[PDB]
């Protein structure tokens, strides 16, 4: 595996925000 | 002392000689509620001490209402022999001292005649008039000893560290799991104490076993297999071979799963 | 933290549930078998072996960390307990009380309960007593610091888990649509008990514009919010005047009494202690209590479940009611806006669970499971008449696999990421990972910001740039975490140096009395708090009280808080005293003390060994946490802010603060930084995000992580 | 030292009159002075009873009155179980203090129920002042705080729920006065005086 | 408001309309204790509150090292050394007026000029 401190942004990863805000 | 209250039958006259009422004429006794540090408390509250001996002398100076306690030299030399009695409350109200003692059991408007009252011989033996706290005097030659003791209270630790086994780890683990040694402990040897009991029974003749069964049915009408077996010492097969002939098992009554005598022999 | 855990907490966990009693009733159809048996298995002293490994073929030999790393073994050591087996028999006569006696089958006897993984360079590890040449013989790096576990050959570091402190009253303003305006909650916990968390919430219903603003508290195992007046009467304080005396400590606080009036309006039609207890027992959620036992049910809830951090025993209803009134008082000050809601980001209200508390709660759970398995096997054997074997009674694989699994995978149970693979990229990366801390994150707080109370305790610029920004913190260089001491000697010292008990405390005849809290437990009041604080600080500076103990005097609020629990992050500070010889404030440490320190250092590189413990013992330095940091004034450097007052234009502009009342001095301000930020040259000449970026990227450098 | 003051010897109690006798501390919780010699209707009965269902248990005057009237009238099992271990001192403490102390006068005018107070029951020492001015020392073992009950006709739990219920509106400010004027749920003392006057008028 | 309690049972007293004298009687809801009202005011409600701004003033407030020291003149001692703090009432719309505690006579003198 890998363990890096260099924050490479996870592209195409909006479903975290979708599950964070699923209700309106 | 178990007892039931709300007794309108007046059984307390017969079951207690001592009066249940609160004894009160000692209530005018003057009592000082005195607080102590732990060394004086441990010396003065243990029951192996306190044989009526003198423990000190009280001096009251009326110039400023100062109270000093001077202990005797018989108990210890590390503790001070002069203390000041600080009056935390000069006037103490609604505070009394009562004793509790066992009794002599030998020789709207709706009410219930049952309270579950436990009566005890009680007696108000004093009235608290002065709340006092004991302070060691500053000028005593043992006040520094008291300071050292109170520092040792927070200095010492009451818990010891874990013990580390310095023996060889193989010698330590020789007791574990796979081991040659059999368990010599006898803790919960239920199988050992149960398998040693063996019931071996001979075949007595049919006339004898039927006579014995008829006598036991005359003794008591309903029987279970285990109880009648420990009464008769017979094999299950022969015991059933006689029991079906001269008895029947109950299947639906309140005494079900029990062998009882036949109704023909019941009248005999 | 690990040394404290192994030395004391293992024995504490064993001794809380040391005994286990099973009664076999007679079940007698005939009176010939009227005997009742009582089998007790009692645990005693616990022993820990040196780190060992058993091979396949049963050979057990001493295991060293290099061999464990090479062979993918767990660097663990065996735990043994003394087990003594009491057995009792009684004549089972109905009606007559059973009297048990020994049959003298009191067998006792160390038995194996599992393998505890050993953190390297701890008191159990082989590398603690090894010299540098011994480390070279064992092929261990002398620069290697330990601090980690070896689980299946992988170096595992236990990240410190940040949690909000227990036994503290925190008052919070709720949202506008909610009918409750303010909530005063305490997450009551006890350390020497069942370790269960009970949340007591005292809630003020109705908004500011409303009229019927009542106060109701959420008792444990009660399905409804009971009014506070009903709870006070159930605790035994009947009159309204006495209830308002327990809650409000000023006779002229008619704001507070006016807000408390709807509470006694709500609780007016209960006027008896048994009526209030019947009310609480009807609101009991167990739903298995008969009509006449609800009084005792509510009494048991109020004794064993209501505020357990105070006590579990009976006879302390007055103490619990005083604490409840203090909670309602704090709630009403926040409602009247005399104080704001308590800061969730205050670092003194936080605790850090190191390897001690984490393995402590894990071993507690695993030992409960072990004792449950012991009782289950013993019950099965006595029921089915099988032979009892203690090797089958104890499954050591329960403890062994539980500790091994929770240290191999970070799932702390049966919280994720508690244990991570130790970073071995560079030496500084290993140090930063070993001093790394973690904060779990869904509340209404803002925990990602660098708080004011983070000064000198965590690094101001060392944090990941991603989702872990602000949650993952790194300790400052001199910052330490307390391992926890017993508060009972300090409570006894207070009781014999003037803290009168709370049972005899009357607030109206003691208006100037200072409340005394020990680990969040209100134990009493003191008439003169200043000299008590003076003698307590003298004891801590002379070393009689443990220097990790934090003592705070809030003069404005008339409070004296003493914290002896674990998890508190503190830092050392110089002590500044009066120094009447020179007529001005000055540091207690002098050039003679510095020379003694340097002589000890150069002897290490014949005089007396003058150490950090010596500086702590005659009290030239002091351990200050974020809570004690609130009541002190600190100078940044000695030789400018201590003595009384042409400058170089190249030097930075510095203020002298125009105040000479200092109680402490910073040792050096560069020690507010962490391991990665202390590699940065001139970090005060840099923009702070660039210091954060270098703190991130210094772990990805190439160097020599270890010499082996 | 000059004898310009008064000076009193101090001594401990003998242990012969400490066995089978426990010397507790009584503390009435009241704003006014309480004196059981004067403020109480003799005889006073300090005993250990079940306090649940107050106002429905008879006072001693009604007890002796009913004694007089009836005297005139007549003339598969579970084999194994787990025991949660508990310490013996608190087990005995719970067993003793399961029923609280109750001190009642003859007419029910003063009824005081005592709660055990465990905070400082082990540090108290009583100095009894004897007739000759000496001091005798007693180790106080337990402390009880006595609260007066049924002094203002407390109402019951069921219609207490009915008043708590939001179906009913605001509780009236003088509901107790209305109930006392009607004659509902009166004091034990008032009921005792009613019973004694209904006996005495015959 | 000056809340007052019954002297028989220590419950608070409530207002009573009287008819035979047209007067205010403070009366206990439990045990029928009635007394005269010393003031006609029975309910007092502050919308702007000025109490609690000087809360926490204790006789050893000068023992706090965190409190700043000033040199402003005490108008009871003519002394220079003192401490000061802002308003302890922590509303969001309160003023920033300094309150000074003299360390010789424990006097509370303010920096306000609109009041003076
Ligand atoms: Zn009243
Ligand atoms: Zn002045």
């Amino acid at each position: 595996n890998e363990n890096f401190e260099d924050f490479d942004v996870e592209h195409f990863s909006d479903e975290e925000t979708y599950e964070e805000k699923p209700q309106f | 002392e178990v007892f039931d209250g709300n007794d309108i039958e007046n059984n307390e006259t017969k079951v207690y000689e001592e009066s249940l009422d609160l004894d009160l004429e000692r209530s005018n006794r003057q009592v000082w509620l005195v607080r102590l540090p732990m060394f004086l408390a441990e010396k003065w509250r243990d029951r192996n001490n306190l044989h009526g001996q003198e423990l000190g002398k009280i001096r009251i100076n009326k110039d400023g209402s100062k109270i000093t306690l001077l202990l005797n030299e018989n108990d210890n030399d590390s503790i001070p022999h002069e203390y000041d009695l600080e009056l935390t409350k000069k006037v103490v109200e609604n505070e009394y001292v009562f004793t509790e003692q066992n009794l002599k059991k030998y020789q709207r408007d709706r009410y219930i005649p049952y309270v579950k009252t436990i009566p005890k011989k009680t007696a108000i033996v004093g009235t608290v008039c002065h709340e006092c706290q004991v302070m060691p005097s500053m000028n005593d030659p043992n006040y520094h000893k008291i300071v050292e003791q109170r520092r040792n209270i927070v200095k010492l630790n009451n818990k010891e560290r874990i013990t580390t086994l310095d023996e060889t780890v193989g010698v330590t683990m020789s007791h574990t799991g796979m081991s040659m040694r059999s368990d010599n402990s006898n803790f919960l040897k239920v199988g050992r104490e149960k398998a040693k009991s063996n019931i071996k029974s001979i075949r007595m003749p049919k006339k004898e076993i039927l006579d014995y069964l008829f006598k036991l049915f005359d003794e008591y009408d309903y029987w279970s297999l285990k109880g009648l077996k420990e009464r008769t010492r017979q094999p299950e097969a022969h015991l059933k071979e006689c029991l079906d002939k001269v008895a029947t098992l109950v299947k639906k009554g309140p005494y079900a799963f029990k062998y009882t005598l036949r109704p023909e022999y019941k009248k005999l | 933290s690990f040394n404290q855990f192994v030395d004391y907490t293992l024995q504490d966990i064993i001794c809380e549930d040391s005994t286990l009693i099973l009664e076999q009733l007679a079940q007698h159809t005939t009176e010939s078998d009227n005997i009742s048996r009582k089998y007790e298995i009692s645990f005693g002293k616990i022993y820990v072996t040196k780190p060992m490994v058993n091979e396949s073929d049963g050979v057990t030999h001493a295991l060293y960390p290099q061999e464990a790393r090479l062979r993918n073994l767990t660097y663990s050591s065996g735990l043994f307990v003394d087990v003594k087996k009491r057995t009792y028999e009684a004549i089972d006569v109905p009606g007559r009380e059973l009297k048990y006696e020994l049959i003298a089958e009191e067998s006792e006897g160390k038995v194996f309960i599992g393998r505890l993984p050993i953190m390297l360079r701890s008191k159990n590890c082989y590398l603690s007593e090894a010299t540098e040449s011994d480390l070279y013989k064992l092929k261990e790096c002398p620069f290697d610091m330990g601090g980690y576990f070896i689980i299946n050959g992988s170096e595992k570091v236990l990240i410190a888990q940040e949690r909000s402190a227990g036994n503290i009253v925190q008052v919070f303003k709720k949202a506008a649509p909610s009918p409750i305006s303010h909530v005063a909650e305490i997450r009551s916990a006890l350390e020497k008990g069942s370790r269960f968390i009970s949340t007591l919430q005292v809630k003020l219903y109705g908004r500011e514009g409303s009229s019927a603003r009542t106060i109701k508290a959420t008792l444990p195992y009660i399905k409804q919010d009971i009014p506070i007046v009903i709870i006070f009467r159930a605790l035994g304080i009947i009159p309204d005047g006495e209830i308002l005396e327990h809650i409000c400590y000023d006779v002229n606080d008619w704001q507070m009494l006016e807000m408390l009036k709807p509470c006694v309006e709500d609780g007016f039609v209960i006027q008896d202690r048994e009526t209030a207890l019947d009310f609480i027992g009807r609101r009991g959620t167990a739903l298995g209590i008969k009509k006449e036992k609800r009084i005792q049910y509510a009494k048991d809830i109020l004794q064993k479940e209501f505020l357990p951090h105070i006590t579990q025993l009976e006879g302390f209803e007055s103490r619990k009611a005083f604490f409840l009134g203090y909670m309602i008082n704090r709630l009403l000050l926040c409602a009247l806006d005399r104080k704001d809601q308590d800061d969730r980001d205050h670092f003194g209200k936080k605790r850090l669970d190191l390897a001690g508390p984490l393995l402590a709660q894990l071993f507690k759970t695993l030992f409960k499971k072990l004792t449950k398995d012991i009782f289950r096997y013993m019950q099965r054997t006595v029921e089915e008449a099988h032979d009892f074997n203690m090797k089958l009674a104890i499954n050591a694989k329960t403890i062994t696999s539980g500790l091994k699994y929770a240290l191999a995978t970070g799932n702390w149970g049966e919280r994720a990421g508690v244990s991570q693979v130790l970073n071995r990229y560079t030496y500084s990366s290993t140090l930063s990972h070993l001093r790394r801390t973690n904060t779990p994150i869904g509340k209404l707080a803002k925990p990602r910001q660098l708080h004011n109370t983070h000064w000198g305790l965590v690094c101001p610029a060392e944090t990941p740039e991603g989702q872990a920004c602000g949650l993952v913190k790194n300790l400052s260089l001199m910052s330490c975490i307390s391992v926890g001491t017993d508060p009972m000697p300090i409570i006894t010292f207070l009781s014999e140096w003037g803290m009168e008990p709370l049972e005899d405390y009357v607030p109206h005849q003691s208006p100037d009395a200072t409340r005394v809290f020990v680990n969040g437990v209100w134990h009493g009041v003191h008439r003169n708090p200043a000299r008590l604080m003076e003698t307590l600080r003298t004891l801590r500076r002379k070393g009689d009280i443990n220097p990790e103990v934090s003592m705070i005097r809030d003069i404005r609020e008339k409070e004296l808080k003493i914290f002896t629990d674990a998890g508190r992050v503190y830092r050392p500070l110089f002590i500044v005293e009066d120094d009447e010889s020179l007529g001005h404030k000055e540091l207690k440490v002098r050039k003679g003390h510095i020379a003694k320190l340097m002589a000890t250092e150069y002897q290490d590189i014949d005089v007396e060994e003058y150490t950090w413990s010596s500086l702590l013992n005659e009290g030239l330095v002091e351990y200050i946490d974020a809570e004690e940091e609130e009541s002190i004034l600190i100078a940044m450097q000695p030789e400018d802010l201590e003595p009384a007052e042409d400058v170089d234009p190249a030097k930075r502009i510095r203020v002298s603060h125009h105040a000479t009342t200092f109680t402490h001095c910073e040792i050096h301000p560069s020690m507010i930084l962490g391991v990665a930020a202390s590699i940065i040259p001139f970090p005060d000449h840099n923009q702070s995000p660039r210091n954060t970026y270098q703190s991130a990227m210094g772990k990805q450098a190439m160097g020599v992580f270890l010499t082996n | 030292d000059p004898n310009e003051y008064n000076e009193f010897p101090l001594r401990a109690i003998p242990k012969e009159d400490l066995e089978n006798m426990r010397t507790h501390l009584l503390k009435f919780q009241s704003k006014k002075k309480i004196n059981p010699v004067t403020d109480f209707h003799l005889p006073v009965r300090l005993h250990r009873k079940d306090t649940r269902n107050l106002q429905f248990q008879l006072t001693r005057a009604e007890i002796v009155q009913r004694q007089k009237e009836i005297s005139e009238y007549k003339k598969l099992r579970r084999k194994t179980r787990q025991l949660k271990v508990l310490d013996e001192n608190a087990k005995k403490l719970r067993f003793e203090e399961f029923y609280p102390w109750v001190m009642e006068d003859f007419d029910g005018y003063n009824t005081w129920v005592g709660s055990y107070e465990a905070g400082n029951s082990d540090s108290y020492v009583l100095l009894s002042v004897e007739d000759d001015g000496s001091f005798t020392m007693i180790p106080a073992d337990k402390v009880y705080k006595f609260t007066a009950r049924n002094k203002y006709a407390t109402l019951t739990i069921d219609e207490a729920e009915k008043r708590m219920d939001k179906k009913s509106g605001e509780v009236p400010r003088w509901l107790m006065k209305h109930l006392d004027n009607i004659g509902t749920t009166t004091t034990r003392y008032d009921r005792t005086r009613r019973k004694l006057k209904a006996v005495a008028d015959q | 408001t000056t809340f007052r309690f019954c002297r028989d049972c220590n419950n608070m007293l409530y207002p009573r309309e009287d008819k035979e004298n047209n007067r205010l009687l403070f009366e206990c809801r439990t045990c029928s204790y009635v007394e005269e009202a010393g003031s006609p005011l029975v309910y007092r409600h502050e919308l702007i509150t000025n109490i609690g701004e000087t809360a926490g003033v204790v006789q050893d407030i000068g023992s706090d090292p965190t409190l700043p020291r000033s040199d402003r003149e005490c108008p009871k001692c003519h002394s220079r050394e003192n401490v000061f703090f802002q308003s302890q009432q922590r509303r969001k719309d309160t003023s920033m007026v300094l309150f000074f505690v003299c360390l010789s006579c424990s006097h509370i003198f303010t920096s306000d000029q609109k009041n003076k």
